[PDB]
């Protein structure tokens, strides 16, 4: 074994020092969802005004505990996914298959960073899952009444849950990529079609919803073996679609499976009537699917123990009997946990069900729409019950005259939750009305998205290191998370295009990749075909599902390893400090709603990676924000001599929520600045940040001068006027005969300086 | 200025749909040039156009194009002309509707209709280019341009351009270590590798393939106290292993004690450090006592059974390790190529594409001696291959 | 018009304590009696009518504006003192009594909210009203429960009329 760091297999106590060091600067800000705690029967306790309950826990402790519970729930859903996938893979392919990921010296940066192990076979991932489970259990034991009382150890345990979540995601992704023939660090992954307008109603259509791909692989194996690829359409919602589109795609051949959309599309697709059978696996699946499929005669087949849906368990019955029972209407679906029989039942069920249910949908006709629109009274309940705050009464009133453009506009912003329909005393299917009004847009809804490339190889990172140093790549922008967007699915596209035009590195994943790939320019090209898919400036790469997010974070770890020679094994604090002080990389979850997104964000924070969330994420009850005005907060140590060093206030947050995509763009541009940047990197980052601020907020930033330590730290195009602004408004002394800053900056420039947040790394 | 200046326009491409003229181009005659003149031979803020101007043009038509910059100051020297020319490209792509491709004489220029409607004359574009050059390189305190547009004038300047290009190539090839006083140090990568110091000499190019001795000279001229600096060689401690005392105390000062000696042109004796950005990695084969070279672009294995990533993961971070060496491609074209170990007389493996790329470097007799992956797939195969052809090792 | 209290309906409630539904007279008095008020403005003010109404309100009583989000371009040409700040940051800073403020003269005691989303401003006020002593007046369309005082649920024309009637009593 090689050199091991101070923290192998961390626990709550083992990472407390680093977490408290982080919280010293980036203090937690709690935005509680309630004023009450509803945990034990001593309550519910009122905690308004930071009052304490019957157990002594105050409002801040309750908010921290709620966020910690969210984080551990997300960590438990990637870990359970990882364990189930790894167990199936070991059962099928054997437990001695060498890990096949690509071309990198470090295969599993997250696993090696946390546990210190260096796996080489699929059987060597088994212990890591045992650890990830064991610690997880301990963490859940803290949600009990009477456990941790302080609100800071809850935050520390949340960061521990985040890093464990990243480890579980890495394990799952490695297992599936090694076994199921996913692309291996391919910078030329095949382009797959996305959108509701891709599925063809002529052929039977199968819709797979969930995250696991174990059963979908059997389904597509049966479809290929029996030659039904051209006679049947297969589509996926959520990340399971990405998993199908990566399956057996290392040959760089276009696939036949199609991605339908994100979670917000699910009900809409069900209301369209296009699906002839819906097979659900587990995570991110609407709970009212049978309640609509029974009306539209769409069978529902469950394939997981996590989500059985209260359906009859026909695992031991014959496929023909189940097909007959579903055909004759006895049951609306079934639980079929046997993958071999499921992979035959699903396509056969689609084939035998398509002719009997063609032409049935919930979309109203012209006269039905006219009557439904004329039925409304404008009572305002639907607008109150809309999560996205959509002007539904105004849209309906405009549609009364015959102006159906308002509902067409509302279609993009709506997330298809039908929560409005349950508060309408007139019983108006508002979601169906909006869908019918946007029928044309739905028909012309197509796009291209690049398949999951896997993890970033060492060669690409090494090539991009020079670009980062020489000030040609301003930074790294990751666009991940869910699809609970506040203003439709175009904001992610706008942000990605804006940052790609400025030669950033954009890495996407999850539903955000789907919604980015749904829009084209005048030439009818998406971003994926407009920009290359490598890891370099001006390129947008797709890692795949949420379990590939680890790769993103993992990439940052390799930057600390392959460039500074740092040891990865069990060295979380050192690598996190390096990443926080030197690497300019920001994540963005514009529509995060699920606990998986919270766990991913917390794990990214513990690795030193700041993230910007959508406004809805303010309901997560925790952010990490720094006090810019407090000059004593921004002080570090010098690794050369142990001296006290000053750093500019960047990044100014670890987790914060933006409100509009323009503010998000400005924040992402600003928070890519790091204290270790050389002159060229600082210059390009300042140029882009100032230009974006002028473009979107209309003013020059009020704190830009905090990042100007050298005359070569200013934009080339606007250097002299910025020097004049420094001299006149601040009194800095500038050598006007040499265009040099004589004096005035608080922090001098020293590229050889090594900032650090850990005292034990000095001298 | 009628058009905005920003690096975010670098990735913009002017397709023929919006293109108004295509200056120079890959079909007609195109040229860029920077000349060094004395202070009394240059008038600042002067743009001279010979032939048709932008007004006397035709939408969709291609015209000959030749930009010739006369730069001058006190620290400006002719050897620093090429460095200036290298930035020209970038400074043209900062403009909104202007597109620049290639360099030297293969240049390609395009202007969009929208920017043509704004900048009526070639004067503001030249002024913006001059201001960008003056801001980037402060030591250039006098600049002027001439924009030749006729075919006759372009052909007239073409011969002078070729002659001075040949002279420049001869000069840069003839320069060596003993004919220079200073060796130029660079620590730009210390942003990510805190203990990495690079030394650039005419016979030892940068390991990233981006900074020459002239590039470091110009950079040190702009900012003597910056990450690029000039160090005096001092006593010649070893001519065979390129060891100088000046580099020794510079490494001792700027490496925090990680290493107290840098030996240029050496492999197993205090080799030059490297951060992460090698265009090429050299590895030892102790069974054949040979040296193998693998470029970053190679996607195959080596006779040792290791790819580029695995091998390059055992060299870097600023640590002075022995067994691997990160070098640029242009280091092969150096007469002092690892001269302390035998030079080319120790190289036993290269990938086929690398050999085709750097065939000029290998001597004619040893060109056949060197073994590629097209013939060797193992280590026993390499042993037999070196046995048959009688490798110098 | 004058009535801004007849509708205080909500979909979900944070708890027992809720903001008081006030009238235009009370809102104008509370704005005009504050020792150090701050006009926290979201991007919903970009509606032209709300834009000039907010500009007039800020001009009448000399109230500095915190343009959260991307609402700054609506105040560049108007002769007011508006500065950009992140709403989640601003809410964090308000709970600290040692924060110099947007001009360095100290913290504020009363904030005025106009042109936000009812799920974001409510989340920020959840921290502000529980971990500080800053009072909030919501002159927006929606009934903000987490404020201290707020308008009722009004339509666009009703909101415009209420803002006008406030401006006349300012
Ligand atoms: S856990 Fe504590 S605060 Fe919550 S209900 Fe029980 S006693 Fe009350
Ligand atoms: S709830 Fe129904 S009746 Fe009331 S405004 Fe909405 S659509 Fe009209
Ligand atoms: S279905 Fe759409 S319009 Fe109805 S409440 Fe949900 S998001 Fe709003
Ligand atoms: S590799 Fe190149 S850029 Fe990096 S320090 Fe060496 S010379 Fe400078
Ligand atoms: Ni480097
Ligand atoms: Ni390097």
């Amino acid at each position: 074994l090689g050199p091991m760091g101070p923290t192998p297999f961390p626990t709550a106590a083992t990472v407390r020092d680093w977490s408290f060091t982080l919280f010293d600067r980036y203090e937690p800000v709690y935005t509680p969802m309630c004023d009450q705690c509803c945990y034990c029967t001593f309550g519910p306790c009122n905690l308004e005004g930071n009052r304490r309950g019957a157990c002594g826990l105050d409002m801040k402790g309750q908010a921290a505990r709620e966020f910690f519970l969210r984080c551990i729930t997300g960590c438990a859903c990637h870990s359970a996914h990882g364990r189930h996938l790894l167990d199936h893979i070991i059962s099928i392919f054997g437990e001695d298959m060498p890990i096949n990921m690509g071309a990198s010296n470090v295969i599993a940066p997250n696993i090696q960073l946390i546990t210190g192990r260096q796996p080489k076979t699929l059987g060597d991932l088994k212990p890591i899952m045992e650890y990830v489970e064991e610690e997880l259990g301990q963490l859940l034991a803290t949600v009990h009444a009477g456990q941790e009382g302080a609100a800071i150890d809850y935050d520390n345990k949340a960061m521990l849950a985040g890093i464990l979540d990243h480890v579980g995601m890495e394990v799952s992704d490695i297992a599936q990529v090694t076994a199921l023939g996913f692309p291996k660090s391919d910078p030329e992954a095949p382009l797959v079609e996305v959108g509701m307008g891709t599925l063809d109603a002529s052929k039977p259509v199968i819709i797979a919803i969930g995250h696991n791909v174990a059963g979908v692989t059997y389904i597509m194996d049966y479809m290929e073996d029996n030659n039904l690829t051209d006679k049947m359409e297969i589509g996926g919602l959520c990340c399971t679609a990405f998993d199908m589109t990566r399956y057996k795609r290392e040959d760089r051949k276009p696939p036949y499976a199609k991605i339908v959309g994100t979670i917000s599309k699910e009900l809409k697709v069900v209301r369209s009537g296009i699906p002839d059978v819906i097979v659900i696996d587990e995570q991110c699946v609407r709970a009212d699917l049978v309640e609509e499929g029974k009306k539209l005669k769409i069978p529902v087949i469950a394939s997981n123990e996590k989500v059985m849906y209260g359906l009859p368990d026909r695992t031991n019955d014959d496929v023909d009997a189940i097909i007959e029972d579903i055909k004759t209407g006895k049951i609306p679906g079934c639980v079929m946990l046997d993958y071999e029989k499921l992979g035959e039942l699903v396509p056969r069920l689609a084939m035998e069900m398509a002719p009997l249910r063609e032409g049935i949908s919930a979309i109203p006709s012209d006269e039905e729409m006219a009557s439904l629109v004329a039925k409304c009274v404008a009572c305002g309940e639907c607008a109150l019950a809309c999560p996205e705050e959509l002007d539904i009464p105004d849209a309906i009133q405009a549609a009364k005259e015959g102006d159906f453009t308002a509902l067409d506009f509302l279609h993009d912003l709506c997330v298809g939750c039908r929560r409005c329909e349950q508060v309408c005393n007139k019983e108006i299917p508002i979601l169906s009305v909006i869908d019918k009004a946007a029928q044309k847009a739905i028909a012309e809804e197509k796009g291209l998205v690049r398949a999951g490339r896997g993890q970033v190889s060492d060669a690409e990172i090494r090539a991009e290191g020079l670009n980062l140093v020489m000030g040609t790549t301003p930074g790294v922008i990751a666009i991940i998370g869910c699809a609970n967007y506040p203003a439709g699915s175009k904001d992610v596209y706008r942000i990605a295009e804006e940052f790609l035009n400025r030669n950033y590195i954009v890495a996407v994943s999850g539903c955000s990749a789907m919604d980015i790939g749904m829009y084209k320019d005048a030439d009818g090209k998406t971003l994926y075909e407009r920009f290359p898919g490598r890891f370099e400036r001006g390129n947008i790469l797709n890692t795949g599902s949420c379990v590939s997010n680890s790769h993103i974070s993992g990439t940052c770890h390799k930057v600390a390893a392959i460039f500074a020679g740092r040891n990865l094994s069990g060295n979380l604090a050192e690598i996190a400090d390096y990443t926080l002080n030197r690497v300019g990389a920001v994540g963005l979850a514009w529509g995060a709603y699920s606990q998986k997104a919270a766990a991913i964000g917390t794990g990214c924070n513990m690795y030193g990676i700041p993230a910007v969330l959508g406004p809805h994420s303010g309901k997560y009850r925790r952010a990490l924000i720094a006090k810019t005005y407090d000059e004593n907060k921004w002080k570090v140590y010098d690794s050369r001599n142990g001296s006290e060093l000053d750093i500019p206030p960047s990044p100014e947050f670890l987790i914060t929520t933006a409100e509009t995509w323009q503010e998000a763009c400005v924040l992402l541009a600003k928070n890519c600045i790091r204290p270790s940047d050389n002159n060229m990197g600082r210059s390009i980052k300042l140029t882009h940040w100032i230009e974006l601020s002028e473009k979107y907020l209309g003013v020059l930033p009020e704190d830009w001068w905090k990042f100007v330590r050298h005359e070569a730290d200013l934009p080339l195009s606007r250097r002299e006027e910025l020097l004049k602004k420094l001299e006149t408004e601040h009194g800095w002394e500038i050598d006007w005969k040499k265009k040099k800053i004589i004096s005035g900056p608080k922090i001098k420039f020293d590229v050889s300086s090594q900032p650090t947040n850990l005292k034990r790394l000095c001298k | 200025f009628p058009f905005e200046i920003s690096p975010m326009f670098e990735g913009e491409r002017v397709r023929k749909e919006g293109m108004f003229v295509e200056l120079g181009g890959p079909k007609s005659l195109g040229l860029e040039l920077v000349r060094a003149k004395p202070m009394d031979e240059i008038e600042d803020g002067k743009v001279t156009i010979v032939g048709p101007d932008l007004k006397d043009m035709e939408e969709g038509k291609t015209y000959p194009w030749a930009m010739i910059f006369h730069v001058g100051g006190e620290l400006v020297e002719p050897d620093l002309e090429s460095v200036i020319e290298r930035r020209v490209h970038d400074f043209i792509n900062y403009c909104q509707g202007i597109m620049h491709l290639n360099q030297r004489y293969d240049v390609w220029m395009r202007i969009s209709k929208d920017t043509a409607a704004k900048m009526d004359s070639f004067e503001p574009f030249g002024k913006a280019v001059m201001m960008l050059f003056k801001t980037e390189l402060p030591f250039i305190e006098k600049m002027q341009v001439t924009f030749y547009t006729d075919q006759a004038e372009v052909e007239k300047q073409m011969a002078e351009a070729m002659e001075i290009f040949k002279a420049r190539d001869a000069r840069t090839k003839d320069l060596h270590d003993e004919d220079v006083d200073v060796f130029y140090g660079c620590t730009l990568c210390q942003s990510f590798a805190p203990t990495n110091v690079c030394v650039v000499s005419p016979d030892r190019v940068s390991l990233c393939g981006a900074i020459n001795w002239f590039d470091g000279r110009a950079a040190a001229k702009v900012d003597p106290e910056g990450p690029q600096f000039a160090i005096e060689k001092g006593e010649l401690l070893d001519a065979k292993t390129g060891e100088y005392s000046g580099v020794n105390e510079v490494a001792k000062k700027l490496s925090s004690g990680e290493f107290d000696k840098i030996k240029l042109h050496s492999f197993f004796d205090a080799p030059h450090t490297s951060c992460g950005c090698f265009e090429v990695v050299g590895f030892y084969i102790p069974e054949v006592d040979g040296i193998g070279w693998v470029n970053r672009e190679y996607q195959g294995m080596a006779p040792n059974g290791l790819g580029f990533s695995t091998m390059a993961g055992q060299t870097g971070g600023g640590k002075q390790i022995v067994g691997f060496l990160g070098i640029g491609i242009n280091y092969f074209y150096s007469p002092k190529f690892i001269q302390a170990d035998g030079g080319w007389n120790r190289v036993v493996w290269l990938p086929s594409m690398l050999k085709e790329k750097i065939d000029e470097a290998i001597p004619d007799d040893m060109k056949d001696k060197i073994a590629t992956e097209k013939d060797v797939t193992d280590i026993e195969s390499l042993k037999t291959f070196l046995k048959e052809k009688n490798h110098p090792v | 018009m004058v009535d801004t209290t007849k509708n205080t309906k909500l979909f979900t409630s944070y708890g027992v304590k809720t903001s008081k539904a006030i009238t235009t007279e009370v809102a104008a008095k509370l704005i005009s009696k504050a020792k150090r008020p701050l006009f926290v403005v979201g991007t919903g003010v970009l509606d032209p009518e709300l834009l000039d109404r907010a500009v007039k309100i800020a001009k009448a009583k000399n109230i500095p504006i915190a343009a959260t989000g991307s609402s700054m371009p609506g105040f560049v040409d108007k002769d007011v003192n508006a500065k950009y700040i992140n709403l989640h940051q601003l809410g964090f800073y308000l709970t600290d009594p040692d924060w110099p403020g947007l001009d360095g003269n100290g913290n504020y005691d009363t904030i005025i909210l106009l042109g936000h989303k009812k799920y974001y401003i409510n989340q920020v006020l959840s921290a502000v009203k529980n971990f500080s002593d800053v009072k909030s007046i919501s002159i927006d369309r929606n009934y903000i429960q987490n404020a201290t005082m707020s308008f009722g649920n009004l339509s666009k024309a009703d909101h415009i009329a209420a803002l006008d009637e406030v401006i006349d009593l300012l």
